């Protein structure tokens, strides 16, 4: 379902019907926003940043707004939003490791996600991925938000924020992940 | 003519010589001796067909990218934009020139960093309505290349995003704007991403 | 005088030679006898796994090993990672008097350049008098280095230009 | 099948077949004896000399000099050489080449040296351990000393076309995933390949093209899979 619905919509090619057909998109995906989301995320944006084929899909400026619907379901999913639709409860019934906060499915989804996010800005190979995930976190301009949460559990994506000074009151932001003492510290880091 | 002004100007600028290099006691003229060179150029090129001047103009570009000496280039590119600066060496011709046939994509990314930057020092080069055509050959550099170069060139390569960006955010003061969409026009019929 | 054979060798255009075979190697194997001219065994795989994939290009490694221990060379911000390969971001460590770092970005081990670019300079420079003879003393020199190169002679020229503009 | 025979009162396969009862020796004989006429086919018959006819000839000496290799590390030796019919299907052979010979002068040297033609006393002592291997006979000694000496016409290196070892059942096995580490019939086996050399299943290697004219009967014959040349592979052209 989101394979074909985002293959059919890299090919706007004019960012106002872009960002059109992207907010109608994270419309449709309600009733099923949690699930559809995350599949959606541990099975495209993998890909969508590892193949040369999805390089130049994703390359085109419609991709802007791809993490845009990104943020925006992440959130939603990370808030306690049932959304149990009677329509689609008796489907929602799956099995998987994901192959990795808590234990939780959406939990180690996300954190997937910043293994990815931190994967694409690696360096020696700056391709369109790199441009894409700097849009990313352009857009993780936001309030009460979820993008890399730095709990104190595990969460590594604070070190690659770092990585980000190489691409700023937006690293100011960004870097201030959970007011920790050691996010305090990088938060500095990164200050200079 | 045009041969002897460049073996003269040649052997006026190339003064590097490293003669008895080692750590001996062997014992800033980087501006007033280049507005020395940059006077003497002028009034040699003033009455030696500056009809043909543009021609000698693009061979200029034959010495531009000649040397490495990154500091060399960047001094040569400050100097000949003074020049330019005193109303001879008209800005269209010498940016035309320089622009082309010495690109290098990648070849010479400092080269490029610091052509970029002069370019856009002196991108004022107020002229008719016949002026975007430049930034045409501009989007044809962006042209040959894919965005999957090298982790490095980055920043260093985004001279040209800073400079395009520049241009067209200040036509609201620099240049008409729909002049600079019907010139885009070439590189997209209407959606080529 | 012998250019038949040459000419011979000439018309073996077709594919199959496998007909020399048949018309040399009786008489070879007959009047010399070695069937095994080479019995040791040879088994090697050519390429299995061979790559650095954790640093930078080592030719400029190479080049700063051998550099006067009174240069300390860090790392700076990533962004000098593969191609550009170079941030000399140096402290001349040493008994003389110290200075401001210098930035000093190099290009592909190629080498159509040198490491001079001096970003940071602009405020570093200017506010010191003192520090501004000494950057002028060094763009004097360095503009008299005929291609100076990547971490040696500039490294070198730096350091005595900061050396001797005391005065 | 190669026998395009003008209609006569028997067919060829039949009479080569009967062929076998023949005299004893003296194979120039023996072809007076069946016929010598209805055998010629093409003018272009350089097709077996380059390909087959050295082939057959060294399988041929091979199987004689077998024969002093009694005391061999093997209860067998190297072969047989117990039926005779095999044996009879050679011996049409080397008469029919004979026929060649006396049609097409391409045929079959002795392929060192002193032909003093020499095939003669080959089919001699073939004969001769034929009648004590026809059927329910034993083998012969004076063919033993027939045989035990040789003459200056006896080559070596014979292909032995066979397919290498696979004996991992518990044992032993060195592979990998990749990285092979290593260590024909119409001829086309050179030092190192310098053509398409088709790879096949047991030893046939051959070139693709084969820069044929008109031998396309065995092009056109082991297209399909081959007697334990069914695992056709594309082994590179990596000579060395």
């Amino acid at each position: 379902f989101c394979n074909n619905l985002i293959k059919e919509l890299l090919k706007e090619t004019r960012k106002e019907h872009t960002l059109r057909a992207v907010q109608l998109l994270y419309s449709i995906f309600c009733l099923d926003m949690q699930q559809v989301t995350l599949v959606l995320l541990g099975h495209i944006l993998p890909g969508l940043l590892t193949d040369s084929s999805k390089w130049h899909s994703l390359m085109d400026p419609p991709g802007t707004a791809l993490a845009k619907l990104a943020v925006w379901c992440a959130l939603s999913s990370y808030s306690s939003h049932k959304g149990q639709a009677s329509s689609r409860q008796k489907k929602r019934h799956r099995e998987d490791i994901e192959d990795y906060n808590m234990r939780d499915p959406l939990n180690r989804v996300l954190a997937n996600l910043f293994l990815l996010i931190s994967s694409i800005l690696g360096s020696r190979t700056a391709g369109p991925h790199t441009q894409f995930v700097q849009w990313f976190m352009e857009e993780c301009v936001g309030c009460l938000e979820q993008d890399s949460r730095g709990s104190i559990l595990q969460f590594m994506p604070f070190t690659t924020v770092s990585e980000l000074v190489k691409v700023s009151p937006k690293v100011v932001l960004a870097i201030t992940d959970l007011s920790l003492p050691l996010g305090r510290q990088v938060a500095a880091k990164a200050i200079a | 003519m045009e041969t002897q002004l460049q073996s003269i100007f040649e052997e006026v600028v190339k003064t590097e010589i490293i003669e008895e290099a080692f750590p001996g006691m062997f014992m800033e003229d980087e501006k007033t001796k280049l507005i020395s060179c940059l006077a003497a150029f002028r009034q040699f090129w003033s009455g030696l067909s500056q009809e043909s001047h543009e021609q000698c103009v693009q061979w200029i570009v034959k010495f531009i990218h000649g040397q490495h000496s990154p500091k060399r280039i960047s001094f040569l590119y400050d100097c000949l934009a003074m020049a330019v600066e005193t109303g001879l060496l008209p800005p269209r011709m010498v940016c035309e020139s320089l622009i082309n046939s010495d690109s290098l994509e990648w070849e010479r990314t400092q080269l490029w960093a610091l052509t970029f930057k002069l370019v856009r020092k002196i991108i004022g080069g107020v002229d008719y309505k016949g002026v975007r055509d430049l930034l045409k050959a501009i989007l044809e550099k962006i042209l040959t290349i894919p965005n999957t170069v090298s982790s490095a060139v980055v920043q260093q390569l985004l001279a040209a995003r800073e400079v395009i960006a520049y241009i067209l955010e200040r036509n609201a003061c620099l240049l008409p704007a729909y002049f600079a969409v019907t010139e885009i026009r070439k590189l997209y019929p209407e959606g080529k991403l | 005088q012998p250019l038949l054979d040459a000419v011979l060798a000439n018309i073996r255009s077709p594919v199959f030679n496998h007909s020399l075979y048949r018309t040399f190697v009786p008489a070879m194997m007959a009047i010399h006898g070695p069937p095994i001219v080479s019995p040791v065994v040879c088994s090697r795989k050519r390429r299995f796994e061979e790559d650095e994939r954790q640093s930078i290009p080592n030719v400029l490694q190479g080049e700063v090993a051998r550099l006067d221990p009174k240069f300390l060379v860090n790392l700076d911000p990533s962004h000098c990672s593969n191609n550009g390969t170079v941030h000399l971001i140096c402290k001349l460590d040493d008994k003389d008097l110290p200075s401001v770092p210098p930035l000093e970005l190099s290009v592909p081990a190629d080498y159509p350049a040198q490491s001079p670019m001096w970003i940071d300079r602009q405020w570093q420079y200017d506010a010191n008098p003192f520090l501004q003879s000494v950057h002028r003393c060094m763009t004097s020199r360095l503009l008299q280095l005929p291609d100076k190169h990547s971490v040696t002679a500039l490294l070198n020229t730096w350091a005595q230009s900061i050396h001797q503009a005391c005065l | 099948p190669h026998f395009l025979n003008t209609p006569d009162k028997s067919p060829g396969d039949r009479l080569a077949e009967i062929c076998a009862k023949i005299t004893d020796v003296d194979i120039d004989k023996v072809m007076i004896n069946l016929k010598t006429e209805e055998f010629v086919l093409d003018m272009n018959t350089l097709q077996a000399l380059q390909q087959l006819l050295q082939w057959v000839g060294d399988f041929v000496l091979y199987l004689l000099v077998s024969l002093p290799n009694q005391g061999s590390p093997l209860r067998p030796g190297h072969s047989f050489l117990r039926d005779g019919t095999s044996l009879g299907m050679l011996r049409e052979l080397m008469v029919v080449i004979r026929i060649w010979g006396l049609l097409k002068p391409s045929c079959l040297p002795v392929y060192t040296a002193t032909s003093d033609d020499s095939m003669s006393l080959l089919f001699r002592l073939l004969t001769k351990l034929w009648i004590c291997c026809r059927d329910e006979g034993a083998a012969s000694p004076a063919s033993d000393g027939l045989v035990s000496r040789l003459q200056p016409k006896q080559p070596l290196r014979l292909r032995f076309g066979r397919a290498p070892t696979l004996p991992s059942s518990t044992s032993t096995l060195q592979l990998d995933g990749l990285t092979r580490a290593p260590g024909l019939h119409l001829g086309a086996y050179p030092t190192e390949e310098c053509k398409a050399c088709t790879r096949c299943g047991c030893v046939t290697m051959l070139k693709s093209p084969n820069k044929t004219t008109a031998v396309t009967q065995w092009e056109q014959r082991w297209i399909k899979n081959c007697l334990c040349g069914g695992l056709w592979r594309r082994v590179p052209l990596s000579c060395s």
